[PDB]
């Protein structure tokens, strides 16, 4: 039965995972109350991969509600979906964790996460076939960064062979909460390096840059930022969710997109960013765009060890091959030679609301390394000189944390820059 | 985590230990001043009757 199992924790990933499942809500015909009201059977025949089946012929996500904090998941419980969601699978504190990783991989944290796995574990012990875990957050916070991590270290543990994907929101200077976001964020790459299978690194710069200078909003809000979390996210899941050509599981689709180990950092994008229909040429130039990518980075500047490539909606499958090869064949350079076939396309015939046709990246490309150099940056330029280091010392790091973590990550960009040379 | 509660624990520590030598050191030391000053007060309580003697007997 397939079953996928959805975590979200903190503030930022809250957020998103709540716009996340109003949009598939929307999309498999659940209202707000549980009840299908749709006009076609695609939309249930593979509805069990993220909603279980109650009695009143409910459907009910499989989701789990986590913070150190309560004021988010009162305000997902008044949301538009709030009453869609298991009320047991709330699980909060009341401390909070201060934008501190330490609070929330260590100490708060710790005292909640058993009560978490408890509440994985009664979803999971229900699932026919459970595939694997996905789970929302953000790095530069405290609870989705520190908890978060734990949790995903957790479930490694007593989940071992099962796959964890992660959506996973990257801090920037140009929209920041805390200084400290580098150090909390630095702390969780390392661990999404060594537990996760698949993460989808989703910059708020870029997220920023496109409300911004695309889509023509002065003054961008963390709502406008997560509706285009929530569509990425909703293109990227697609093809498990709807009927169609391909038998997939979480574990095909990692193996057919992480070549190595520690490069499972993806950049996803989106198209189109209006009444005009687009035409496959320029949903497949704009596809490619730098412009579209979620996570701030030049493609242009490394090589792409895979791509997939998602389209939705009613289109030529022959226009579609013939435009994805155009793509490749014309920058053929950026795809490297050692790695044959290494773009795959993937169509769902139903689109999401409002656009006609719409399309979805996921690239696993070198060029990723040039997020962890910023981030590492700024890393070392506060802890060359141990800035706001006594709010982690005083949760009980020490220092030669902060040193493995940082040459963790200089570790992992030079894996990136060994096979961009290739 | 063991080690945060040992770095709070010995800083409540080492101020209960600081604070209470403080008071002491305070204590003994104002006692000590007043001491002094009754001392010197007795001391003319003493000459005053060593006057009050030499003036009898100088009758
Ligand atoms: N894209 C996006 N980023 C967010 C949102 N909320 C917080 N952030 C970012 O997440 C970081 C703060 O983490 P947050 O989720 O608030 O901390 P936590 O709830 O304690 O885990 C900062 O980098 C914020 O820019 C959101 O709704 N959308
Ligand atoms: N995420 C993840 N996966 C791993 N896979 C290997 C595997 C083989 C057979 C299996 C299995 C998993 O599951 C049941 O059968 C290794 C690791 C890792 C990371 C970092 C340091 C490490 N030191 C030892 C290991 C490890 N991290
Ligand atoms: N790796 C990868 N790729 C994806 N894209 C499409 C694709 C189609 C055909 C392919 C292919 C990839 O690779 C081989 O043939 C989606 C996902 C995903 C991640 C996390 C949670 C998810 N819930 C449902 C899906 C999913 N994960
Ligand atoms: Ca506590
Ligand atoms: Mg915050």
């Amino acid at each position: 039965m397939r079953e996928i199992v959805h975590i979200q924790a903190g503030q930022c990933g809250n957020q998103i995972g709540a716009k996340f499942w109003e949009v598939i809500s929307d999309e498999h015909g659940i209202d707000p109350t549980g009840s299908y009201h749709g006009d076609s059977d695609l939309q249930l025949e593979r509805i069990n991969v993220y909603y279980n089946e109650a009695a009143g012929n409910k459907y009910v996500p499989r989701a789990i509600l986590v913070d150190l904090e309560p004021g988010t998941m009162d305000s997902v419980r008044s949301g538009p979906f709030g009453q869609i969601f298991r009320p047991d699978n709330f699980v909060f504190g009341q401390s909070g964790a201060g934008n501190n990783w330490a609070k929330g991989h260590y100490t708060e944290g710790a005292e909640l996460v058993d009560s978490v796995l408890d509440v994985v574990r009664k979803e999971s012990e229900s699932c026919d076939c459970l595939q694997g875990f996905q789970l929302t957050h953000s790095l530069g916070g405290g609870t989705g960064s520190g908890m978060g991590t734990l949790l995903i270290s957790k479930i490694r543990e007593e989940y071992p062979d099962r796959i964890m994907n992660t959506f996973s929101v990257v801090p920037s200077p140009k929209v920041s909460d805390t200084v400290v976001e580098p150090y909390n964020a630095t702390l969780s790459v390392h661990q999404l390096v060594e537990n996760t299978d698949e993460t989808y690194c989703i910059d708020n710069e870029a997220l920023y840059d496109i409300c911004f200078r695309t889509l023509k909003l002065t003054t961008p809000t963390y709502g406008d930022l997560n509706h285009l979390v929530s569509a990425t996210m909703s293109g990227v899941t697609t093809c498990l969710r709807f009927p169609g050509q391909l038998n997939a599981d979480l574990r095909k689709l990692a193996v057919n997109m992480v070549p190595f180990p520690r490069l499972h950092f993806f950049m996803p994008g989106f198209a189109p960013l209006q009444y005009r229909a687009l035409t496959v040429p320029e949903l497949t130039q704009q596809m490619f765009d730098a412009k579209n990518m979620m996570a701030a980075c030049d493609p242009r500047h490394g090589r792409y060890l895979t791509v997939a490539a998602v389209f939705r909606g009613r289109m030529s499958m022959k226009e579609v091959d013939e435009q994805m090869l155009n793509v490749q064949n014309k920058n053929s350079s950026y795809f490297v030679e050692w790695i044959p076939n290494n773009v795959k396309t993937a169509v769902c015939d139903i689109p999401p609301r409002g656009l006609k046709m719409s399309a979805t990246f996921i690239g696993n490309s070198t060029a990723i390394q040039e997020l962890f150099k910023r981030i590492s940056e700024q890393f070392t330029a506060m802890f060359r000189r141990k800035a706001f280091l006594h709010w982690y010392t005083g949760e009980g790091m020490d220092e030669m944390e902060f040193t493995e973590a940082e040459s963790n990550m200089n570790d992992l960009v030079s894996e990136y820059q060994q096979y961009q040379d290739a | 985590i063991q080690k945060a509660i040992e770095e709070n624990n010995n800083f409540i520590k080492m101020a209960k230990e600081k604070l209470a030598q403080k008071m002491e050191s305070n204590k003994e030391n104002r006692e000590a001043h007043l001491a002094a000053m009754l001392e010197r007060l007795q001391e003319k309580d003493k000459h005053a009757e060593e006057v009050r003697k030499n003036k009898e007997l100088k009758e």
